[PDB]
């Protein structure tokens, strides 16, 4: 949360395994897997993502059998910010692995070529 | 050092007993199907039978045994023109699969799921295709595999070629046979020959076409591809060849047996089509 | 038992449901395996399983169907079939992965002056040919899943020709088991036989068969259950005689993972 | 690390077991040849897949 | 902890939900009893019962309602108001009898230059007065049960004087709890004041309480939820501010028995 | 003669521990990135988690294993013409 | 001189550790394969990098 | 510490210079490596060292810049931007090689009523690219 001192705030951080509708509303993202972080001197909030998989593995591309489900973001009641203060700001996100992760059968990646 | 070596599959079968006349409440002939079981009786049960020592075994029976053979899934085609021709250099790329043909596919499909290292043999064989005269220097092979993912090759040319990650096998003409075995690679715990199943799931407030998808059908890219061609620069004179794909299923296991397809495959899935339905022949009720 | 006690006789209590037989040819526990709960070292998904219990591990009774001299055979899938049979279904939309197995109970009686035999058989990823011979492995999720009514075989292949419109559909041919393969074969699979002159009905009790430790239950069905006439129906002299089908089944020692909101399908 | 195992001799030469040496040469299991030192098992699971034993002398029906 | 904890600070996780406050005045558990499942001594029903766990005992969030200078107070009914959440609800409406406790926490954040305080209590057997001064105890069962939305709290009593076509509802006056007795004494009843300088937030451990060991979720509301202000909403300068008060609760060790039929109520 | 033969590579990474409810004191999904540093969470810090035995393995993605392929680094060009040519 | 090690196992056949034999014919290490025998090590220096140690229960910042 | 001690309270002393601050985020240690003199076993040149000590190793402030809704970003490179600062420049002239570790204290205060997030990165070999 890279917003002022003076502004306060509670988000609700959602996480929904495939299988059905893709939550747009509060109230769908609230049934699932999901963290409610208030915002105050601890500037961050980490929700993981829980191994919930079908298949021993997943695959590196878009794939409708080896899917992940969705991850949305709300807001639990609202950002409040007194007089004199900035009414809008920024929120930063940052994603890494935990501990239980691993991949395998290595192979060239599309994110670099050479055309010539 | 040297390490030295519970029914084993080359273990002699079961020794037929000597058993003599009967008069008794016991009834082993007369049974019930009905129960889903079958009558666990021998010769010895029915008949009067004499001591047999039994030598015979199930040796060249056992799963093993039965797959452990090279067989074709695929023939792929490449070529290698003159520079100057209008069409281009022809570089094959084969979507990996046991299902582009029959003889091996029945045999797995004698069952539901399966687990198994790989092996994989190349038989590669070139030939002249125009009444020239002119000649062509031993041709280079390469053969990479893709996997699903991975930049897959648009020219017999291209960067992809450079297989910094990817596996490839460069074969030389001439030259005993290519071959290198591959892991049990499934991303589930065992291969399915059968998906009672969808990629998808067809969710009502979305429009129909969006949650369709193929029936029996998993990972639209199960095990990605295999791209071959002739590394070789265009000669003059036009070589074209053609490489045999050979596949052996080892340290094999296999669940859930099935009945052996009775009729003509058609496609990847357990699709039958008209006019193939009439397998089995004429013959009476009362005619040896 | 000297104390009265036999195989034709038996009681089956899950949850607050008991099913009573006098009539029965034992019961079969497909690949000698009884359903049971994931285990850690088979495990997968890492959060805390739904286990429903007794409120979803109880005994459903589909739509009676009717058996007649005409009948070419009945077939169902699961879950597909109990979707829709209270707790059971629930958990299994509102969660995005789920396993079950299965004890399924097929009721069949008659008298002791009628004939027939039906070949009832549980056949793991049952997967059923389809209706076009212009495409393939096209059947339409609405259609491959018929739900408690399940669907039905057929005496002969008739291709979908309407191109333009396909009915994206299954034909299954009886003698080929809707799928390609010989029907007087089918009994490699888990199976029992419900041979008017000597039983009432058919037991059996299926474990969880997978590829995977656990999968999406929506998306794919474990099992098929399979019931063909292998002798026809026949009575005293009635040219057209008449029994139902009646096919009971309880869900068992089944879990749920991946919980969210619930799973909305475009089932038509 | 050479595994030495028994061929199980069938047609003997006018010529006690005879043996046959093996050494894996690659450190992926995968790269390994078929040892087809392989296992039978007791058809029962299929056979026999019914709840109460079966004793074959009496009336599978009772 | 000279290692860093604190009361202002908590953490509550239950099933696939957690709950973060950096702005906490401790938490409350009424009557200092922690939820907890029906003992063998003090049980009534006889059947196995149905205990959903993480499939039910988790938290809900209901729709946010609007705290401004206006506002008289605010009221939810349990289990009323999680009647239509995931499969709690589904397990509640399947069942005759059920049993629950629930983890209570109203949230509602504003800033350092705002002013107001939300009493909020947890009361047992929360009965209502209705609208009516020609008959009694004559608030309808739809009226009575607003479900997620609860209902509100008014600053003065206006009789329904429709005697023809009875409005049917209650009538709660913010002053005198909705129920005849003097706001003043609410604090009697388990409870935690949200005051904006103090706290973002309350959090209440509410256990099953009632002359029964378990009874019909569907026909009574054990506990009562209402939100009054204490001290009126106030910010800075302006004459209409404004901030929303969201409420998010949990039921815990819940279990359920009498299993049948889906209930399908007549709530409108 | 024979030579025979901590964390390995290839070893069978951290199992997932039964986890139960939370109401407490302690914040782990609570932190401040500002520091430099990513919070060593785990599923059964933020989630009520089943026991699970763990067998996969990162053996794959070592440095090694991640390099250990044949990469084309440049392509050369050479000839021998007819003695005659000019070139 | 050979050096015998441990195969880890994946797909076993219907068919106890298995071994895999390897032999030294060059002077320099450079003309020596890859071992494929490495470690792993702990993420520390890189995801955790602060002076003072942190406990993930407790506030990061106090 | 119940004493009082915090991590975002600190007091930093080199040679004759010292740092206080009251509002920090803890401190970071590249790499897990707290800087040290070069040791014998992996010593190169021959000849004995010169170690200027305090007279080096102490904090040097460089010219203060500003932040605006404008700004793009700053950067620097070691030792390039002590180049000229006191006894620390005059000795890595003076000698043909050198070597050195650093204490790298970014200073930006505002108040609570103020938005904003500077990244401060600390890369290994940053070669940069040219404007051609
Ligand atoms: C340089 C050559 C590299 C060769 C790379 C081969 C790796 C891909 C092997 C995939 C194995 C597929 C075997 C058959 C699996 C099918 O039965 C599936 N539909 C069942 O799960
Ligand atoms: C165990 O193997 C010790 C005995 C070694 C016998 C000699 C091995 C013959 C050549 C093996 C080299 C391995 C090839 C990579
Ligand atoms: C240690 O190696 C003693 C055992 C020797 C086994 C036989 C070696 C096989 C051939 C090796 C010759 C080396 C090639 C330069």
């Amino acid at each position: 949360f890279c917003g002022s001192m003076m502004a306060t705030g509670k988000l609700l951080v959602s996480y929904a395994p495939p299988g059905a509708d893709p939550p747009k509303k509060r109230k769908e993202a609230m049934l699932g897997t999901h963290v409610i972080w208030d915002i105050g001197l601890q500037s961050s909030c980490t929700m993981v993502v829980p191994w919930i998989s079908n298949t021993t593995y997943r695959q590196t591309i878009d794939d409708s059998f080896t899917e992940g489900g969705y991850i949305s973001v709300f807001y639990q009641t609202r950002i409040v910010v007194p007089l004199s203060t900035p009414r809008e700001m920024d929120i930063l996100g940052f994603v890494s692995a935990c501990n239980d992760f691993s991949v395998r059968l290595l192979r060239d990646t599309t994110h670099i070529e050479q055309k010539a | 050092g040297s390490s030295s070596t519970a029914a084993t599959s080359r273990d002699a079968l079961p020794n037929t007993e000597a058993s003599g006349p009967t008069h008794s409440k016991e009834i082993p002939a007369l049974t019930a199907v009905e129960t889903g079981a079958t009558n666990p009786l021998v010769p010895s049960d029915t008949v009067q039978t004499r001591h047999v020592v039994q030598h015979r075994s199930r040796s060249e029976s056992s799963i093993e045994s039965f797959f452990a053979r090279g067989a074709c899934v695929t023939i792929m085609t490449v070529d290698n023109p003159a520079s100057t021709t209008n069409k281009d250099k022809l570089f094959a790329v084969w979507k990996i699969t046991y299902k582009d043909t029959v003889q091996l596919r029945r045999k797995l499909e004698f069952f539901t799921y399966s687990r198994f290292d790989m092996e994989l043999t190349f038989v590669v064989t070139a030939n002249f295709t125009e009444t020239n005269n002119g000649h062509a220097l031993n041709q280079v092979y390469q053969i990479m595999y893709v996997p699903p993912g991975a930049p897959v090759p648009e020219k017999w040319d291209d960067y992809t070629w450079q297989t910094s990650s990817n596996p490839s096998i460069f074969y030389t003409y001439g030259t005993a046979p290519a071959r290198i075995s591959v892991p049990y690679v499934g991303i589930s715990n065992a291969y399915s020959h059968f998906y009672d199943g969808f990629s998808k799931v067809p969710l009502k407030d979305q429009s129909a076409a969006l949650g369709d998808s193929l029936y029996g059908a998993a990972s639209l890219n199960d095990f990605g591809i295999l791209a071959v061609r002739v590394v070789n620069d265009h000669n003059p004179t036009k070589v074209t060849s053609k490489i045999r794909v050979y596949l052996k299923p080892k340290h094999i296991r296999v669940w859930c047996p099935r009945p052996p397809r009775a009729v003509a495959y058609y496609g990847p899935g357990v699709d039958y089509k008209d006019g193939t339905l009439t397998p089995l022949s004429t013959k009476d009720l009362t005619t040896y | 038992e000297a104390c009265g006690y036999s195989d034709r006789v038996l009681q089956l209590t899950l949850g607050n449901s008991t099913i009573t037989t006098q009539e029965a040819a034992n019961s079969v526990v497909a690949y000698g395996r009884w359903p049971e709960y994931l285990r850690d070292s088979e495990a997968n998904p890492v959060d805390q399983p739904t286990e429903p219990d007794v409120a979803a591990c109880r005994f459903y009774t589909l739509d009676t169907v009717s058996w007649t001299k005409e009948s070419r055979g009945w077939w169902w899938k699961l879950p597909d079939a109990l979707r829709d049979m209270g707790l059971f279904g629930q958990n299994m939309y509102y969660h995005y992965l789920g396993r079950s197995g299965y004890t399924v109970h097929v009721q069949c009686n008659a008298s002791k002056f009628h004939q027939g035999a039906l070949g009832v058989f549980a056949v793991p990823e049952m997967c059923l040919a389809g209706d076009s011979n212009t495409t393939t492995m096209h059947t339409s999720y609405q259609n491959a899943n018929p739900g408690e009514k399940g669907g039905t075989f057929t005496g002969t292949f008739t291709p979908d020709n309407n191109q333009t419109s396909p009915a994206r559909r299954f034909c299954p041919v009886d003698y080929l088991l809707g799928n390609g393969t010989l029907l007087g074969n089918a009994f490699v699979f888990p199976h029992q036989i419900i041979n008017l002159r000597t039983n009432n009905c058919a037991t059996l009790v299926l474990p969880y068969v997978n590829s995977l430790s656990i999968d999406s239950m929506v998306k794919h069905n474990n099992w098929g259950i399979a019931i063909l006439p292998l002798a026809p129906l026949n009575f005293a002299s009635e040219s057209s005689p008449e029994i139902p089908i009646t096919l009971t089944i309880a869900p068992m020692c089944c879990e749920f993972n991946g919980l969210r909101n619930i799973t909305l399908p475009r089932l038509q | 690390g050479a595994q030495v195992s028994s061929q199980k001799v069938g047609a003997h030469e006018n010529s006690s077991t005879i043996n046959y040496t093996t050494i894996n040469y690659y450190r992926d299991s995968a790269s390994n040849a078929a040892s087809k030192q392989d296992f039978s098992q007791d058809p029962s699971k299929f056979t026999e897949p019914i709840k109460d034993v079966l004793i074959k002398t009496a009336p599978m029906l009772n």
